[PDB]
RNA sequence: AUGUGCGAAAGGGUCCUGUAAGCAGUAGAGUAGCCUUGUUGUUACGAUCUGCUGAGGGUAAGCCCUCCUUCGCCUAGAUUU
RNA sequence: AUUAACGAGAUUCCCACUGUCCCUAUCUACUAUCUAGCGAAACCACAGCCAAGGGAACGGGCUUGGCAAAAUCAGCGGGGAA
RNA sequence: GCGUGAGCCCGGGUCGAACGGCCUCUAGUGCAGAUCUUGGUGGUAGUAGCAAAUACUUCAAUGAGAACUUGAAGGACCGAAGUGGGGAAAGGUUCCAUGUGAACAGCGGUUGGACAUGGGUUAGUCGAUCCUAAGCCAUAGGGAAGUUCCGUUUCAAAGGGGCACUCGUGCCCCGUGUGGCGAAAGGGAAGCCGGUUAAUAUUCCGGCACCUGGAUGUGGGUUUUGCGCGGCAACGCAACUGAACGCGGAGACGACGGCGGGGGCCCCGGGCAGAGUUCUCUUUUCUUCUUAACGGUCUAUCACCCUGGAAACAGUUUGUCUGGAGAUAGGGUUUAAUGGCCGGAAGAGCCCGACACUUCUGUCGGGUCCGGUGCGCUCUCGACGUCCCUUGAAAAUCCGCGGGAGGGAAUAAUUCUCACGCCAGGUCGUACUCAUAACCGCAGCAGGUCCCCAAGGUGAACAGCCUCUGGUUGAUAGAACAAUGUAGAUAAGGGAAGUCGGCAAAAUAGAUCCGUAACUUCGGGAAAAGGAUUGGCUCUAAGGGUUGGGCACGUUGCGGCGUGCGGUUAACAACCAACUUAGAACUGGUACGGACAGGGGGAAUCUGACUGUCUAAUUAAAACAUAGCAUU
RNA sequence: AGAGACCGAUAGCGCACAAGUAGAGUGAUCGAAAGAUGAAAAGCACUUUGAAAAGAGGGUUAAAUAGCACGUGAAAUUGUU
């Protein structure tokens, strides 16, 4: 018994590949007999051809060594292989913290805490290279408000 | 890497099928047939070549109308029909 | 290739037409000498020029 | 060809590595919860450490012993002088 | 005539390194090797054990001696002026 | 048996249609050699060999016969710059089914791209057909004995548009110009989803659309003084006359860099179904949860408009541009959906469950949700920037405008680019392969031959290594382990003593932190040279986003606001989210870029400045080219 | 159309035959091999062994020492006796 033009008809009627497909090794005569696409889908009803599982590939492995670098696990010197800028980029870093500054400038001059003035000056002292972080700005924002106090 | 290696690239055509006599002679680029020398009004020969202009002198193929003139002549050319005759 | 011209198309019917064996009546016939078809052609043999 | 026989296992000896899986602990840098607020207060997470443990694994394929462990086999078939 | 940088460009020395060497040993895979199946080519006057002699001045064959016992397998690189 | 000899004669066997002696005549008349010509056949010899691309094993069935046929079950490889899914050139039936003695598949064969008999390619929307490019060829003319050479707008009387016809005959305008071929990757009118066959499908069936050309009627629009209204404006609205002649726009264009928006893929959390594991653990691991063309409606950078008038200058990009030639601010208009919602459309497709059913046949229930994240990969759009002694096609075809020729109603008229309605769309290609077997290399040859799509982990990464979907298990086999080999490797002590010559091999190598000479065209040399660290586990610190801010009047089913104010919380509270960097303790046979991946260095001489190029198949160089310089 | 002191299938034209054919080359062009069963197919009915190809009997013929691998059937080279 040749078998091959049935496995080719039950791959395309179940949308699957040809290794995917299962013929009943006790009703190998009556596979036999079905030379139509109708008489595969009758078998396929009755249970003597059906289509086998995906092979097992699972994540977990994966994302378990994600959450144990989320506390530093896995980050040392022994486990570097790119450069320091090939990891994390300067111009990424410079990029975040100017529109960090410049969000903080908009905030205040539109409630009211500083004006236009202090604003423009703020402004070309964060273009320069002078405010480490967004504390560092806040600080020199109160001590500049508590000597125009007097 | 010529030879082996060189015979590889060739998938392109000089010659087409002439409209003419028939053969795998029409120039593509040139439009001028190797054999017959279409598309000029006369046909090529030469006669430094007697096996070619054999291949194909009169003869060689049907002599649709040429091989009924022999009869016509020997009969003098004559129009009419025999006698009596029905029709 | 899939792109073809009538002319081409015409060529390939009739080379196809022309590679089958002979009928097995014309080898009764008196005074025959005819055995075989020999020019059968295959596509794997020989190359028909267009 | 009945034997101090031949074969397949097993037990012991000899060598090689280096202390198995499992369970437990007043061991463990610390952390997060819950209560009567403890002299070990408990519940959860924890590389590793300690005990059972010179243990576990392998060992003739061209290592040794077994009348003192178990199971099987055997006085042919063919050719020639 | 000089000359920084550059070079699968030629040359000399130094440090590190090693079976390149003293001096050679051992292991793995595929062959070769044996079997079943399948199955070529180059080449070929006739052939195929030597020593000396003379000879076209370096013989497988001639002359005088040495000798000399079926059919065969794996390798080898003296000769066949291969 | 005869003859010195070339030769002649007879006996026996096989066989089946013509042949000889003697004298003259006549010639394509006698073979061992020519590396002689054509054909046939030996030894060598059952010999050399049939060894790149990791690899097969068990049971059953078929059959005279099974390592290389089919089913199931194991073990493996290709590892998304694939041994995957589709195409262009080239081939031409190699495609599908049934069957089969020989020959072919360098072993076998029940199998085959082989052999025999039948079958298979469906378009107004995909192409060709249309346009022009580099180029090729006709016409006017000039050469040449001539086959023919030049010439493409020229030293040419070189065309096209309208109106009635009694009925074609007849009238009237404009005129500088006037051929064809040439692209299945350039330019260009129009189709999507689901199903269906042994073999075709954006082509067949069902549903739902679109384009061009041709005729034409209803509804609506305009006009009673003739060819529409609105907005300060940018402009809007279902329409809303327009000949000759002319102006403009689209077709229509380079390479590279970072940044922002959108679709698809990847990743994380929850829920409903199904499956795998379960001595112990795991609210666990894996799979499905979809939405087309064509339309409606609300939005989305640039830019433009109105008010007003800026120095204590302001706005503002990752990247310094913008503004009295009018900024900030307030309010508007508009190019651009692959964005949200609705029609299409759940009736489809997909996942579960329960009954029928020899077949013919099926039938019925459920479900088909909700969020997050990013220097991620791929395609597309936008605003910016850099480079040039380099500035990156043409034509067909379609639209707007300037002008105002002609024509038209007061009961009808309307050459209204608005809605709906009627008819038609010819011809040729379409199967299959696109390569360790369908193309070219004499062949089923480790060679060569133009593209599209592109998953998980480690990692800087399209590096190497392992895996999923999909695909293979095909390269003659069985047994044994001699020499000599080809390919892969390790050696005590010495360390180039070997050799023409360190040829071959060994040694170094990622990342972080220190340190770095002579010389120099000041740019380099430079990763110069020379050092130290790196695992696991438990902790600590730093780098962000969104939403809230107190009174006094009036309106609104805690109101949301029209306001008059007051104020800068000595910056507080709640919620949300990935990664990158730095420090400490503990721990181990001191090991940790633990595989993969991965520079040896220095002091000098000769010579060419550098980057580039050549003898396809023995020479890659000091040879050629080059910028600069000089001469004619 | 008629002839010959011509050739007799490696000769005579390249071709006595489905020959300017099959086949090679991008192309111009290059270009073969291959005649004969018997007077007549009367071209082997039946039985038996074999999966089949075929063998052994038995038939036709004047002859199968003529079976379509077909008149006669030499040498090189090979098997048995
Ligand atoms: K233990
Ligand atoms: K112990
Ligand atoms: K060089
Ligand atoms: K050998
Ligand atoms: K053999
Ligand atoms: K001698
Ligand atoms: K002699
Ligand atoms: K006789
Ligand atoms: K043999
Ligand atoms: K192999
Ligand atoms: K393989
Ligand atoms: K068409
Ligand atoms: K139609
Ligand atoms: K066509
Ligand atoms: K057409
Ligand atoms: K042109
Ligand atoms: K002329
Ligand atoms: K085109
Ligand atoms: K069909
Ligand atoms: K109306
Ligand atoms: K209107
Ligand atoms: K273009
Ligand atoms: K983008
Ligand atoms: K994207
Ligand atoms: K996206
Ligand atoms: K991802
Ligand atoms: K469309
Ligand atoms: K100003
Ligand atoms: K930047
Ligand atoms: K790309
Ligand atoms: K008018
Ligand atoms: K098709
Ligand atoms: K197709
Ligand atoms: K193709
Ligand atoms: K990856
Ligand atoms: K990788
Ligand atoms: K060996
Ligand atoms: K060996
Ligand atoms: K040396
Ligand atoms: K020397
Ligand atoms: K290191
Ligand atoms: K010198
Ligand atoms: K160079
Ligand atoms: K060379
Ligand atoms: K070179
Ligand atoms: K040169
Ligand atoms: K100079
Ligand atoms: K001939
Ligand atoms: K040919
Ligand atoms: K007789
Ligand atoms: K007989
Ligand atoms: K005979
Ligand atoms: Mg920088
Ligand atoms: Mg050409
Ligand atoms: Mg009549
Ligand atoms: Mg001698
Ligand atoms: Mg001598
Ligand atoms: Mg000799
Ligand atoms: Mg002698
Ligand atoms: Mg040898
Ligand atoms: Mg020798
Ligand atoms: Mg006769
Ligand atoms: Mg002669
Ligand atoms: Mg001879
Ligand atoms: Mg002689
Ligand atoms: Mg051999
Ligand atoms: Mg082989
Ligand atoms: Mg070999
Ligand atoms: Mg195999
Ligand atoms: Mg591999
Ligand atoms: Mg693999
Ligand atoms: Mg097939
Ligand atoms: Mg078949
Ligand atoms: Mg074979
Ligand atoms: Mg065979
Ligand atoms: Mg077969
Ligand atoms: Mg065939
Ligand atoms: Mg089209
Ligand atoms: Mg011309
Ligand atoms: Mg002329
Ligand atoms: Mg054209
Ligand atoms: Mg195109
Ligand atoms: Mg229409
Ligand atoms: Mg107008
Ligand atoms: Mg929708
Ligand atoms: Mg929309
Ligand atoms: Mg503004
Ligand atoms: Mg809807
Ligand atoms: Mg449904
Ligand atoms: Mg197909
Ligand atoms: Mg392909
Ligand atoms: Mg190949
Ligand atoms: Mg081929
Ligand atoms: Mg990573
Ligand atoms: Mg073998
Ligand atoms: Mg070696
Ligand atoms: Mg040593
Ligand atoms: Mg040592
Ligand atoms: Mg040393
Ligand atoms: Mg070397
Ligand atoms: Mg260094
Ligand atoms: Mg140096
Ligand atoms: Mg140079
Ligand atoms: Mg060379
Ligand atoms: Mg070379
Ligand atoms: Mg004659
Ligand atoms: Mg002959
Ligand atoms: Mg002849
Ligand atoms: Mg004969
Ligand atoms: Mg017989
Ligand atoms: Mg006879
Ligand atoms: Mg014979
Ligand atoms: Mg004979
Ligand atoms: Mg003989
Ligand atoms: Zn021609």
């Amino acid at each position: 018994v040749n078998l091959r033009t049935q496995k080719r008809l039950a791959a395309s009627v179940l949308g699957c590949g040809e290794g995917k497909v299962w013929l009943d090794p006790n009703e190998v005569s009556e596979i036999s007999n079905a030379n139509s696409r109708q008489s595969i889908r009758k078998l396929v009803a009755d249970g003597l051809i059906i289509k086998k599982p995906v092979t097992m590939h699972s994540r977990s492995r994966a994302r378990e060594l994600n959450l144990a670098r989320r506390i530093g696990r896995h980050r040392g010197f022994g486990k570097r292989k790119g450069t320091a800028d090939a990891r994390m980029p300067q111009q990424v870093l410079w990029m975040r913290r100017q529109r960090v500054l410049r969000r903080l400038l908009v905030k205040y001059r539109a409630s009211g805490k500083i004006d236009k003035h202090l604003y423009h000056e703020l402004y070309h002292l964060a273009k320069g290279n002078t405010f480490k972080h967004k504390r560092a700005l806040v600080e020199h924002i109160h001590r500049a408000k508590a000597e125009k106090a007097r | 890497t010529k030879g082996t290696s060189s015979f590889g690239k060739r998938h392109n055509k000089t010659h087409g099928l002439c409209r003419r006599c028939g053969r795998r002679s029409l120039h593509n680029q040139k439009k001028v047939c190797a054999s017959c020398g279409y598309p000029a009004a006369k046909t090529r020969k030469y006669n430094w070549s007697e096996k070619a202009k054999r291949r194909k002198v009169t003869g060689t193929g049907r002599m649709r109308y040429l091989s009924t003139v022999p009869r016509r002549f020997k009969n003098g050319f004559r129009t009419g029909v025999p006698k009596g005759a029905r029709g | 290739p899939s792109h073809k011209t009538f002319r081409i198309k015409q060529k390939l019917a009739k080379a196809q037409k022309q590679n089958r064996p002979i009928p097995q009546w014309i080898r009764l016939r008196t005074g025959n000498t005819i055995r075989y078809n020999a020019k059968r052609r295959h596509w794997r043999k020989t190359r028909l020029g267009l």
